């Protein structure tokens, strides 16, 4: 299945696993953060049934199961139900035995301690690799998009890490962690479409909310303008299909949702939004620092892809920057996706196989060596 | 329970300030031996003063 | 009214407990100042005869 | 690459050096005498990224670099920097290579004695120059200038010299040295521009304001004329633009540093200023010198580029000086690049060529030699 | 409502304001420096409810409140948030009205000049005070500390202002701003905090880790040693009390945060910290008074009041001055409230009643005046 003994590389979010390995532009396959499990009695005998279903086992039978995701605001904690996804994503899609395998994983650096020492010892432990790696989504982010310099917002599923980085380097002290998260951007378009007569609360409710704003929403360049006429019209309204043959007809809400992003108040979080972060971090660094930072702020990740985002963005960062001062964002069509390339690109690297923590470091120190190996 | 717990509640009002005040006492101990060791120490810094101003003559 | 006293008398326990905290970290301050002026009340009594030395030199 | 073994020029300060060959009329390049050393830790790997940078290596990196200067006051403190950066200045810009040439370094008549010793023993053990010679710099702003009689007033970064010269020989009982610098003009405009909200604390911000300095200050031929209108009116006023787009303007600010040149209390010190010890040093030479000294005042150094010092310096001496007599300033656009001009000048000079120390009495006498062979 | 038409005075820090009157020995009340905004929609109605709290009302009503600090590292940039908060502190907590009596208000004299106009002004034309004077922070701090000569470190919430006074003299050009303080140190501790796994990045979270940092954090005199220990054992872990009743244990980062004050670095500032910066004071007098200020470093503002600050600011000293001379600090209890101390000490001196500027002088004149009345 492959012809490589390469280095393997699985980006876990706190919503779906990129995995695939290092020297390709792709995940393999991406399988859900999600360990299934039956809520209702059985009533059949001898018609097979598993007592639980791992990754797209557990999106394909969710009809009678509830689905628990193992990762919350970008770590790990049921880290049982993360050896059980990486066992499946490895063994029987991935096809790769990651005993023979060096594996490169990643996390945001303002994510608590645990989250590196538990993948860190899962992989050894479980799993034996030889060696391993966890990473930084920005760094990630800026080996895909061919910079060492710029601001990367990631877009997470559970945090937005927000950090500067300069020829190479980090600027730690103005990284804006916030949190907010594609996560809350779909629990507040459950309660939006609450108010427009549409109840989604059962797990399966929860994953077509999370279905209906990657298809229907977007930002809008201009919020107000946009919802003058939304709310005005039917005109600027989309119908999504609910999987019984009922639709949804959503119109003003349909970037209400995403522009939490720019106003998180709409989630109770006290911030200013992701322009605000952008911003700052740009802000905190060196006057020598912040031209190459403004000239380079770095789009990562989901929603980055909204329609009027990467517009937008450049729109509110020059608002709050100096004049005469070129502000831009660069934003790839390996959206979604680039941060799973710049693992790619780093796990590949020949200035990267010093990184690694062997197994033997690891077998020596314990899980705590990530700590001083890594970053 | 709560007339226990006020008792416990009094009695660490009791407890506290009564180890409050025992720490008063050890405070002012420590404060007094310390003023008296500092006395001491700067009785002997200025002996040692005045040696180094003999120390120099 | 056991546990508004309860809450009051806590609070006293917090607030003697907060003193005993607080002499307690001056305690340590001022014994901690004791001992290093011991220390130096000792070594200054030794240089109040390194000085006194130099001076019978 | 040159048709002689040409001395190679080496004008050393505490800002910037200029490097060339000996009869040419200009350096062939100008370094910031830096040595610049990251300040932060590295995230990227594979990114390059030096452990030092030197000169406008330094400089163009600074933005997350802490620049020093190796000579302060007219003296090398770190010697292992200064040989770097005449690695850099021989072998990477001028792209020569000292063994097969004489060097000629620069310094003052009072610099303590370690800096020319210093700066023997570099080029006599790193480089393995053949030879020699440390100069004085009143001497070859006297060559740069077509004199052999005057005062030279140096006023420049490190330190103000101010020796009087008659008949090419020194009169060090009347040298009115003085610890009042450019480098100091440079400290009081970021703590005066600090008051005006914007702050200058870091390198980045050091290396900002002595660029503002260069372009906006200026000394005036009246202070309080110039105060009191600068201090009622904006019309006085004049904008900068910083790196990363602030705009920053200075009023009475612009001059009030430069100032400290005649007032020198404005920053703590306690000194009559240049124009007085300019004055002291014609006055304590001999009766028949003054004559001589009081027509030929020839400035170089730094700072001789503000508005209004030339016509300043000259008012303030004529007015210390006696009546009849007529008393002149000698301030060509020369000014302050007479230091390396002299240093072509006098190493090309036939009777120059007694004065240079070669790689021969090096060996037996040692690096001390420079105090026996220069001056 | 005095006994005497006594100052009244309030000291208006980043962090809190102190305020009482004149020839008392302590504030009678103390206000944070904030004003605390909803942010939330009101559902039940005839529930009062302001648009704006201030001081205490605004931290004790602070769980649906963003709260902001109208000082920024001892500049105030919003006086409509001061004239509340004063307003406040006169009439509920001293109950005196200015009108009747004097104002003393403080600021460093390195603050950029916005600050003292402002506060001549709002106390002129929105209080209607017979008079008023700002002072001077290291004045202050010596009189409450029983000294004329020393150097007065005053660490607090906003910026450092490290100012060296001899004989009740400014030494000006030793005087260094220095952007490092309490503020700053509450920043690192929730970032670090973070990394344990309990994330602090809203405004009540803010306020609890200054809390935590006020009652549990200390400097130590050997911080390497330990942290070696408190890195290691969870016996020198102390437990701290959140709001909800949950419970965060802090081991080395009780003490690491309060390290940047020495390791300025922690927070990306590039700084040698406060001892060296102390030091640098010290060295840039003249060489007779030196040694009045290295017996002489005294201690006010905040997180002077850190175990181990006295000794490790001593120590660091030591290490870096000379031998023979013996280097001091003076620590009174009169920490953090010095500045208000001196200023009821300084309100009430006989040779200080000529220093007030009436309001009639600040009619005539303007705000400005306080540029020719009060330093």
């Amino acid at each position: 299945d492959e012809d490589e003994t390469t280095a393997l590389v699985c980006d876990n979010g706190s919503g779906l696993v990129k995995a695939g390995f290092a020297g390709d532009d792709a995940p393999r396959a991406v399988f859900p953060s999600i360990v299934g499990r039956p809520r209702h009695q059985g009533v059949m005998v001898g018609m097979g049934q598993k007592d639980s279903y791992v990754g797209d086992e557990a999106q394909s039978k969710r009809g009678i199961l509830t689905l628990k995701y193992p990762i919350e605001h970008g770590i790990i904690t049921n880290w049982d139900d993360m050896e059980k996804i990486w066992h499946h994503t490895f063994y029987n899609e991935l096809r790769v035995a990651p005993e023979e395998h060096p594996t490169l994983l990643t996390e945001a650096p303002l994510n608590p301690k645990a989250n590196r020492e538990k993948m860190t010892q899962i992989m050894f432990e479980t799993f034996n690799v030889p060696a391993m790696y966890v990473a930084i989504q920005a760094v990630l982010s800026l080996y895909a998009s061919g910079r060492t310099t710029g601001i990367v917002l990631d877009s997470g599923d559970g945090v937005t890490h927000n950090v500067p980085i300069y020829e190479g380097y980090a600027l730690p002290h103005a990284i804006m962690r916030l949190d907010l998260a594609g996560r809350d951007l779909t629990d507040y378009l459950m309660k939006i479409l609450t108010e427009r007569g549409y109840s989604f609360v059962t797990t399966a409710e929860r994953e077509i909310v999370r279905d209906i704003k990657e298809k229907l929403c977007y930002v809008a360049l201009d919020f107000e303008n946009e919802m003058a006429t939304a709310a005005s019209s039917s005109s600027l309204e989309k119908s999504y299909e609910l999987p019984d043959g009922q639709v949804i007809t959503i119109g003003n809400e349909r970037f209400r949702c995403p522009e939490t992003l720019f106003q998180p108040s709409f989630i109770g979080m006290e911030s200013a939004g992701i322009h605000e972060t952008t911003y700052n971090s740009i802000m905190k660094c060196d006057i020598d620092i912040r031209k190459d930072l403004y000239a380079n702020n770095v789009m990562s990740g989901g929603t980055t892809m909204y329609p009027g985002i990467a517009d937008r963005m450049q729109k509110e960062i020059t608002a709050l920057a100096p004049s005469t001062m070129k502000i831009k964002i660069i934003a790839p069509p390996e959206r979604k996706y680039s941060v799973w390339i710049g693992g790619s690109i780093l796990a590949s690297l020949s200035t990267f196989q010093q990184m690694w923590i062997t197994k033997q470091e690891y077998d020596e120190a314990g899980p705590s060596i990530v700590h001083r190996k890594c970053f | 329970i709560i007339e226990s717990d006020l008792e416990r509640a009094e009695e660490r009002a009791e407890l506290s300030e009564g180890k409050c005040a025992e720490l008063e006492e050890e405070l002012k101990t420590v404060t007094n031996n310390l003023k008296s060791l500092e006395a001491q120490a700067e009785k002997y810094s200025q002996k040692e003063d005045r040696y180094e101003e003999e120390i120099k003559v």
